[PDB]
RNA sequence: GCUAGUUGGUGGGGUAAUGGCCCACCAAGGCGACGACGGGUAGCCGGUCUGAGAGGAUGGCCGGCCACAGGGGCACUGAG
RNA sequence: GAGGAAGAAGCCCUUCGGGGUGUAAACUCCUGAACCCGGGACGAAACCCCCGACGAGGGGACUGACGGUACCGGGGUAAUAGCGCCGGCCAACUCCGUGCCAGCAGCCGCGGUAAUACGGAGGGCGCGAGCGUUACCCGGAUUCACUGGGCGUAAAGGGCGUGUAGGCGGCCUGGGGCGUCCCAUGUGAAAGACCACGGCUCAACCGUGGGGGAGCGUGGGAUACGCUCAGGCUAGACGG
RNA sequence: CCGAGGGUAGGGCCCGUGACUGGGGCGGUCGUAACAAGGUAGCUGUACCGGAAGGUGCGGCUGGA
C-alpha cells in the first residue's frame, strides 16, 4: 500500500451567537514512491477524523507522474490561481529542492532529484492544488509523439 | 494589423481552445512557411490555400487527442503552447550556440534564417542562426 | 593589556641619554607604552601577572560645584576631564543625585584653582563655579 | 509597460536608508553621556527602561539603551554604543554596549555574558 | 634596454622564478614582453628549467642582453652551442 | 582601418567645413530591442562642393582644427532634405521644451 | 579540535548505534542496548514529531559525528563533491571514506577512529613508507598504507592485527596482514557501503 | 537651455608632431530632451563578492593605466 | 586513545518507586603535544681565476640574512576549552526566583503568583581556538519584474480631444546586404576563476600544462525575418 | 604681454543657525461627524460660515436608497 503525509493542519473558526466554534482542516499526500501520488483535503470537527479522511480523499485521487530515473520529463510551470508552482529537473545526482508543500508531493511520488521555485501566493493548499496539476501534466517523448 | 505573425498563432491558438476543424487566416507566403513546419512535426493536420471573396487566405486544419473518460471529456491538444517570442516591439535573435531548447526536447522553436525557416533542431545541425520566431508544444 | 617598549631613555641635568637597558633597583623613562597610567604595574611578557601594592590614601578636602554656563558645550568639559582624571587622579568629579549640577572634588583649594583655571584657559569652557545647591526637604 | 517605456524611462533602482545615520557608517561609535534617565514604553507594555542620552564623536546626540540589570552610569560617563533599535522606546535606536568605557558589565551574570560584558567567574 | 632576466613568482621560501624578457624599467614581477620559460632553482621536479631555446635566441639578436645568471640557465639548457 | 562613416550633411553655413549627422543602430543591452542613436561630425570640404542633404561618406582622418576629425571622403546620394527637415523640425521643436 | 567528550550520548540521541567505540560497541555494556532513548532528563518522554529541517538535521549529524570530524572540514568536504562530476552523495562518501584517518580504521590496524587518527597522528602510520601524521591525507587509488615499522614492536597494532587475519576489508582495500602493510585500490561505489545515512537528506540540508 | 578662443577659415608662433595649443584678421558659427549647461558623488580596468542565471554590489592586498608629492604657479637641465 | 557499573559521590528532576548528568568520573593500561640531547639543510652557481680565442665547450674557487630555523635521528611528561542559543521562525525542557517589577526583543510578541519567552540552576542543541554582536554588500525581494509584475473595486488609465518628435507598421516581385546568421584570422597580457597533473607530509599556499568565451578589428559567405532602394497589388485607410 | 595670487565691488547656489510661528507625528477637556436609512443617505469639487468635529448653497457620483 501507500505511504502518508500529513502536510497542513490548521484550526478554523466560524461564528454564532455566544461563542466562537471551531473546525480543523488537515491536507495530506498519499504516494508510493515508485510512481502514483494523490492529495485531499478534508475537514472535521476533531483534529484525528479529518487527518483519516483527508486521507480518504488523498486515495480517492490520484496522479500519474511519469518518472525517468526519479526525475520528471520536462520542466512545468503551472498556475493554480495567484499561486504559481515550477518544476525543472534535475540531474541524477541533485536531490528535492523545493519547498515543504512542494517536497511531499514530490518526494512521495518519488521524485529523487529537482529544481523548483515557489512564484506567486506562497499558500500551502494553494500551492498544493498546483504543484499535483503540473505533475498531472507532465507527458513523455512517446506521448507527444502518440499525439502527432 | 501590426504582427501578421502573432495574429496567426492566435487564430490557430484562439481556434483550438474551441476545437474549431479548421480556422483560415490571411496569406503571405512566410506566413506558409511556418504551417508548412507546423504540420511536418505533427501540431497540425495540414493546410491549404483557400479564398474569402477573392481574398488569399489559408485554412489550416486542426488536429486533437481522443475524447476522455471523466466529467470533462473534451481532448487534450496538440498544439498545448503557442507564442510570439521575437516581436516587433522587441526582436529577438540568437546564434547558433544560443539557441533555445524548448520542453526538455518535446516541443520546438521555429526560427527565421538566411537558410530558410527552420526548426531549432534543424538549424542546430545546420550550424546557423536567426530570429527566433515562437514556440509550440 | 600588551604594550611595546620601543626606547629607554635617562634624564641627566643637561640631555637625555638612550640606554640599552634598565635593571631592578633603578628608574628611567620608557618611551613605547600608550595606555599606561600611574600607579600601574608591568610585567615582562611571558612572566607572573602579580599586580604591584597599588598605594591608596588621602580622599579630597574640598568640593566646587561647576555650572556648563550654556549648555552644548557643557561636554567639552565632560571630554576635558576624562582627559584629566588620567593626568590627575586625585581630583574626583561627581554628579549631584539630586539637584544635578557637577562636583568637582580636591586636595585643597589651591589645587581646585589651577584644575579651574586650566579647565577654561585651555579648554575654552562656557562655564562659572561656587558653592554647591543644598538638597532641602518639606 | 512597453519595452519602449523601458527603453526610454528605464526601470528605478531601490535605494536604502540607514536605520544609523548617527554612527556615520562606523561599527560602533564612542560618546559622552549627557543624561540618564529611565523611560517609560508604549502601549502595550509597561516598565521604566534604563536610557542614556549620549553625545557621540560623529557630532549626534541620540538616546541609547542599557542593557541588562543595573548599570553604573551618569553625566559625564564615557561610552561605546552599537546599532540597535529597542522597540518600545520612542527614539531609542542604538545600546551600551556593557564592559567598555566606563559602562561596567553585569554584578552576577551567569549566561550570555558575551553581551552584557561580564568576565568569566572563577 | 630590453632584458631577460628572473620574474619570481611562487611564495614565501618557494622561489618559483619565471625567466622572462620585459623592459629593464619595469617591476621585476610587473608585466613582461613574453615568457620564455620558467626555472625553480629549488629543484622540486625534474623541470626546473625550460627556456623556449628557439624564442630565446630571436630576442638576444634583436638586443635583450641578460642577467648573469640568467644566461646561467640560458647557457645551461645551451642557447649558445655553436 | 580609418575608420569610415556614411551621413547627412545638415550644416553648410561652416567655411570648407559640413555638418555630417551619422545614424547608428544597435541592440538595447537590457532589452533587446533594436534602437537608433546619432552624432554630428565637423567634416573637412576643403573644396567646398558638399551641400545640405548630400549623404556622403567622411572617413577618420589627422586632425585639421579642434573638433574637426573627419574629411568627406565621396558624395554618395544627393538631395536628401528630407532627412533635413528630419533634423531641423526636431531642432526647432526645442522652441517648446522650455519653461 | 575534534568531538572529544561523551561519546555513547551521540549515538543515543541519533537513534542508532554508531560504532564509536570500537571494541565495546559489541558489548552488552555499550549504551544502546541498556538506553537506547535520547541522552539527558528528557529522553522517556514520549518523542515528538520531527520538522523537516530536523529529519535533515538530524540526518546529517548522524554521518558527521560517525567519520568523528569538524563540521568545518565536513562542510568543504561537501562542497568540493557538488562541484566535482557527477553524483554529489556518492562522491562525498568517496572523500569522506578517501580520508586517511578512517582508512586505517577500514583496515583494523586501529580499533575506531579516534583510536584510529590517534595512531595517525603519531607517526604510527606512513603512506608508501613515507611517515604521515596528518588525519586528512586524502588516500588516493595506489597508496601503500603501512604501519612505521618503527612502530611494529608494539603491543596495540599487533593486538588488532593479530583479530585481522581473515576478516574481509571492503572490496576496495588489501590487508596483506603480518607485514602490516595493506592498500588502497577503489573509492567505494555508494553499494560499496552501508553506513545508517540517506546520502540524500544530508544533500539536501545544505540547499537550504 | 549653453557658448566670444565660442565653431569654422586665411596667415603665422609653438612643439618630437596634428590641433583654437597660443596670436592677428575674416566669417557667423558650434552644442542641446539620443539630455547640452549646471549641481552632486567617484580615480578606471584585470578583477572581487553575491546570484540558478540575468542581474546587483564593489575596486583594499596583487598586476595594468591614470593623477598627485603640504596648498598654488612656473620653467630650467635632459633622450625623457 | 582502549578498557572501565544495571551505573560512586555531588548536583538536577520525582508520582518518593525512580529518572537524568553518565563510561562521563574515578580506575587499568597503550600511545607521547610540549619540552631534553644529537645531528642539520634546499635556497648558490654565476659574476671572477685557469685551458681555449676575453668567443663555443671544459674545469676550478669564493659567497647564506632567515639559521642552528625547517626537517631528520635518539630520548620524553596526559597534556587549554570556550562561546552562542534551547516560545514560533529554529536543533534543543524542566525546577525555583520574580509578579506589567526586574527585564527580554530581529519580526510576531513575552512579564499582572503556577513564565519551556525575565534571572539562576540541571538538562539539552549548535559550533569549537573559537563563539557571538554591531556596521555594511549581494540573497531570499517575482518588492523596479530583461530573464520575470502590474493598473474595474487592492497602489496604479492622463477629464476629453487634435497633433510634433518618436516608436510601430498590409499582400506580391526584384537590386543592395545596414541589422541578423555562418566560417575563417588578428586581438582578448600576466595573476584569477575553471579541468588535469605536480611541489611543500596534508591542506591553505604554490608550480606546470590544457580549455577557452563575450567584445572589437579584417577578409569570405548566406538572404528568411527587420532595414533601405526600385516596380506591382487592394483586404487597411482616405475619397466619389 | 601673460601670469600664482592679493584687493575693490555686485551677483548665483548650498549648508548650519534664529526671538517667534505653522502645521505633522508619537505617548485629559468639549461635543458626536463617519460606520446600521448611524438617527439630515454618504461621498464629492467649489464656495461662504462656524469652538470643534462640521453645516449650508450649487453641481456631480453611487461606492445609497
Ligand atoms: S558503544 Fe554502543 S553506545 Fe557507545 S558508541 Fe559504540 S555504539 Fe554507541
Ligand atoms: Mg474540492
Ligand atoms: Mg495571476
Ligand atoms: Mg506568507
Ligand atoms: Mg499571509
Ligand atoms: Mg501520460
Ligand atoms: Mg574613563
Ligand atoms: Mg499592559
Ligand atoms: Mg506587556
Ligand atoms: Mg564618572
Ligand atoms: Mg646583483
Ligand atoms: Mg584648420
Ligand atoms: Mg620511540
Ligand atoms: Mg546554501
Ligand atoms: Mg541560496
Ligand atoms: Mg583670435
Ligand atoms: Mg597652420
Ligand atoms: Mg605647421
Ligand atoms: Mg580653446
Ligand atoms: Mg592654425
Ligand atoms: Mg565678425
Ligand atoms: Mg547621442
Ligand atoms: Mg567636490
Ligand atoms: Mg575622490
Ligand atoms: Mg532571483
Ligand atoms: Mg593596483
Ligand atoms: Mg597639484
Ligand atoms: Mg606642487
Ligand atoms: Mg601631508
Ligand atoms: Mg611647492
Ligand atoms: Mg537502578
Ligand atoms: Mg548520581
Ligand atoms: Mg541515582
Ligand atoms: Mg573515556
Ligand atoms: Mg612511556
Ligand atoms: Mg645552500
Ligand atoms: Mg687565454
Ligand atoms: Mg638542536
Ligand atoms: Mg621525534
Ligand atoms: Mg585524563
Ligand atoms: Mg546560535
Ligand atoms: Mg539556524
Ligand atoms: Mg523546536
Ligand atoms: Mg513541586
Ligand atoms: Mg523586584
Ligand atoms: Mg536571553
Ligand atoms: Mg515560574
Ligand atoms: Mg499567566
Ligand atoms: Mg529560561
Ligand atoms: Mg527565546
Ligand atoms: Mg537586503
Ligand atoms: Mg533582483
Ligand atoms: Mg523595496
Ligand atoms: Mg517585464
Ligand atoms: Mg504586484
Ligand atoms: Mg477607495
Ligand atoms: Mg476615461
Ligand atoms: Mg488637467
Ligand atoms: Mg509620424
Ligand atoms: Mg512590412
Ligand atoms: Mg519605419
Ligand atoms: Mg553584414
Ligand atoms: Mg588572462
Ligand atoms: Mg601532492
Ligand atoms: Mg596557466
Ligand atoms: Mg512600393
Ligand atoms: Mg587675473
Ligand atoms: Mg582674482
Ligand atoms: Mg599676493
Ligand atoms: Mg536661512
Ligand atoms: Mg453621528
Ligand atoms: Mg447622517
Ligand atoms: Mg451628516
Ligand atoms: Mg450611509
Ligand atoms: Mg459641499
Ligand atoms: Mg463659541
Ligand atoms: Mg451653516
Ligand atoms: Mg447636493
Ligand atoms: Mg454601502
Amino acid at each position: 500500500d501507500f505511504e502518508e503525509k500529513m502536510i497542513l493542519i490548521r484550526r478554523t473558526a466560524r461564528m454564532q451567537a455566544g461563542g466562537r466554534r471551531f473546525r480543523f482542516g488537515a491536507l495530506v499526500v498519499v504516494g508510493d514512491r515508485q510512481g502514483r501520488v494523490g492529495l485531499g483535503f478534508g475537514k472535521a470537527p476533531e483534529v484525528p477524523l479529518a487527518v483519516q479522511k483527508a486521507g480518504y480523499y488523498a486515495r480517492r485521487n490520484m496522479v500519474e507522474v511519469p518518472l525517468q530515473n526519479g526525475t520528471i520529463p520536462h520542466e512545468i510551470e503551472v498556475e493554480f490561481g495567484a499561486s504559481k508552482i515550477v518544476l525543472k529537473p534535475a540531474a541524477p545526482g541533485t536531490g528535492v529542492i523545493a519547498g515543504a508543500v512542494p517536497r511531499a508531493i514530490l518526494e512521495l511520488a518519488g521524485v529523487t532529484d529537482i529544481l523548483t521555485k515557489e512564484l506567486g501566493s506562497r499558500n500551502p493548499i494553494n500551492i498544493a492544488y498546483a504543484t499535483m496539476e503540473a505533475l498531472r501534466q507532465l507527458r513523455t517523448k512517446a506521448d507527444v509523439e502518440r499525439l502527432r | 494589423l501590426t504582427d501578421p505573425i502573432a495574429d496567426m498563432l492566435t487564430r490557430i491558438r484562439n481556434a483550438t481552445r474551441v476545437y474549431k476543424e479548421s480556422t483560415d487566416v490571411p496569406a503571405s507566403r512566410f506566413k506558409e512557411e511556418i504551417l508548412r513546419i507546423l504540420a511536418r512535426e505533427g501540431f497540425i493536420k495540414g493546410y491549404e490555400r483557400v479564398d474569402v471573396d477573392g481574398k488569399p487566405y489559408l485554412r489550416v486544419y486542426l488536429k486533437y487527442g481522443p475524447r476522455r473518460q471523466g466529467p470533462d471529456p473534451r481532448p487534450e491538444q496538440v498544439i498545448h503552447h503557442i507564442r510570439r517570442i521575437s516581436k516587433p516591439g522587441r526582436r529577438v535573435y540568437v546564434g547558433v550556440k544560443e539557441i533555445p531548447r524548448v520542453r526538455r526536447g518535446l516541443g520546438i522553436a521555429i526560427l527565421s534564417t538566411s537558410k530558410g525557416v527552420l526548426t531549432d533542431r534543424e538549424a542546430r545541425k545546420l550550424g546557423v542562426g536567426g530570429e527566433l520566431i515562437c514556440e509550440v508544444w | 593589556r600588551k604594550e611595546r617598549v620601543a626606547r629607554l631613555l635617562r634624564m641627566h641635568a643637561n640631555h637625555r641619554e638612550e640606554v640599552e637597558e634598565l635593571k631592578a633597583g633603578d628608574l628611567g623613562a620608557v618611551v613605547g607604552l600608550k595606555e599606561t597610567i600611574t600607579g600601574d604595574t608591568l610585567v615582562g611578557e611571558d612572566a607572573p601577572r602579580v599586580i604591584l601594592e597599588s598605594i591608596e590614601v588621602p580622599e579630597p578636602v574640598i568640593d566646587v560645584a561647576i555650572e556648563p554656563k550654556t549648555k552644548a558645550d557643557q561636554e567639552k568639559l565632560s571630554q576635558a576631564l576624562a582627559r584629566l582624571a588620567e593626568e590627575d587622579p586625585t581630583f574626583r568629579v561627581s554628579t549631584h543625585p539630586e539637584t544635578g549640577q557637577t562636583i568637582i572634588s580636591g586636595m585643597g583649594e589651591l589645587h581646585l584653582e589651577i584644575i579651574v583655571d586650566r579647565l577654561k584657559r585651555e579648554f575654552k569652557v562656557d562655564a562659572n563655579v561656587g558653592k554647591p545647591q543644598v538638597a532641602y526637604r518639606e | 509597460p512597453t519595452i519602449n517605456q523601458l527603453v526610454r524611462k528605464g526601470r528605478e533602482k531601490v535605494r536604502k536608508k540607514s536605520k544609523v545615520p548617527a554612527l556615520k557608517g562606523a561599527p560602533f561609535r564612542r560618546g559622552v553621556c549627557t543624561v540618564v534617565r529611565t523611560v517609560t514604553p508604549k502601549k502595550p507594555n509597561s516598565a521604566l527602561r534604563k536610557v542614556a542620552k549620549v553625545r557621540l564623536t560623529s557630532g549626534y546626540e541620540v538616546t541609547a539603551y542599557i542593557p541588562g540589570e543595573g548599570h553604573n552610569l551618569q553625566e559625564h560617563s564615557v561610552v561605546l554604543i552599537r546599532g540597535g533599535r529597542v522597540k518600545d522606546l520612542p527614539g531609542v535606536r542604538y545600546h551600551i554596549v556593557r564592559g567598555v568605557y566606563d559602562a561596567a558589565g553585569v554584578k552576577d551574570r551567569k549566561k550570555s555574558r558575551s553581551k552584557y560584558g561580564t568576565k568569566k567567574p572563577k | 634596454m630590453v632584458k631577460i632576466r628572473l620574474a619570481r613568482f611562487g611564495s614565501k621560501h618557494n622561489p618559483h622564478y619565471r625567466i622572462v624578457v620585459t623592459d629593464a624599467r619595469r617591476k621585476r614581477d610587473g608585466k613582461y614582453i613574453e615568457k620564455i620559460g620558467y626555472y625553480d632553482p629549488r629543484k622540486t621536479t625534474p623541470d626546473w628549467l625550460k627556456v623556449d631555446v628557439e624564442r630565446a635566441r630571436y630576442w638576444l639578436s634583436v638586443g635583450a642582453q641578460p642577467t648573469d645568471t640568467a644566461r646561467r640557465l640560458l647557457r645551461q639548457a645551451g642557447v649558445f652551442r655553436q | 582601418p580609418k575608420k569610415v562613416l556614411t551621413g547627412v550633411v545638415v550644416s553648410d553655413k561652416m567655411q570648407k567645413t559640413v555638418t555630417v549627422l551619422v545614424e547608428r543602430q544597435f541592440p538595447h543591452p537590457l532589452y533587446g530591442k533594436v534602437i537608433k542613436r546619432s552624432k554630428k561630425y565637423l567634416a573637412h570640404d576643403p573644396e567646398e562642393k558638399y551641400k545640405l542633404g548630400d549623404v556622403v561618406e567622411i572617413i577618420e582622418s589627422r586632425p585639421i582644427s579642434k573638433r574637426k576629425r573627419f574629411r568627406v571622403l565621396r558624395l554618395v546620394e544627393s538631395g536628401r532634405m528630407d532627412l533635413v527637415e528630419k533634423y531641423l523640425i526636431r531642432r526647432q521643436n526645442y522652441e517648446s521644451l522650455s519653461k | 579540535g575534534r568531538y572529544i567528550g561523551p561519546v555513547c550520548r551521540l549515538c543515543r540521541r541519533e537513534g542508532v548505534k554508531l560504532y564509536l567505540k570500537g571494541e565495546r560497541c559489541y558489548s552488552p555494556k555499550c549504551a544502546m542496548e541498556r538506553r537506547p532513548y535520547p541522552p539527558g532528563q528528557h529522553g522517556q518522554k514520549r518523542a515528538r514529531r520531527p520538522s523537516d529541517y530536523a529529519v535533515r538535521l538530524r540526518e546529517k549529524q548522524k554521518l558527521r559525528r560517525i567519520y568523528g570530524i569538524s563540521e568545518r572540514q565536513f562542510r568543504n568536504l561537501f562542497e568540493e563533491a557538488s562541484k566535482k562530476k557527477g553524483v554529489t552523495g556518492s562522491v562525498f562518501l568517496g572523500l569522506l571514506e578517501s580520508r586517511l584517518d578512517n582508512v586505517v580504521y577500514r583496515l583494523g590496524f586501529a580499533v575506531s577512529r579516534r583510536q584510529a587518527r590517534q595512531l595517525v597522528r603519531h607517526g604510527h602510520i606512513t603512506v608508501n613508507g613515507r611517515r604521515v601524521d596528518l588525519p586528512s591525507y586524502r588516500v588516493r587509488p595506489g597508496d601503500e598504507i603501512a604501519v612505521a615499522e618503527k612502530s611494529r614492536n608494539l603491543e596495540l597494532i599487533r593486538q588488532n592485527l593479530e583479530a585481522m587475519k581473515g576478516r574481509k576489508v571492503g572490496p576496495w582495500l588489501s590487508l596483506d596482514v603480518e607485514g602490516m602493510k595493506g592498500k588502497f585500490l577503489r573509492l567505494p561505489d555508494r553499494e560499496d557501503l552501508a553506513l545508517p545515512v540517506n546520502e540524500q537528506l544530508v544533500i539536501e540540508f545544505y540547499s537550504r
